[PDB]
């Protein structure tokens, strides 16, 4: 019933991917400390 | 005065994408 056009929208194509990787990376940095 | 063009939403989203991309590349580069 739904459409796949919205599933492959812009927010999933770049912002969600980058935000998730960026958050994970910064957390990794904090964990390492130095 | 004479109908000034206005930037679209796609361009703004694109800008945010590039900026966040720079953050990812910066953290990996500095790691």
């Amino acid at each position: 019933e739904e459409n796949p056009s919205l599933f492959a929208l812009e927010a999933v194509l770049i912002p969600v991917g980058t935000v998730g990787l960026i958050i994970t990376l910064i957390f990794v940095y904090f964990w390492l400390e130095r | 005065g004479g109908w000034d063009p206005v930037l679209p939403s796609v361009t703004i989203l694109s800008l945010f994408s590039v900026f966040l991309l720079v953050i990812l590349a910066h953290v990996l580069w500095k790691k």
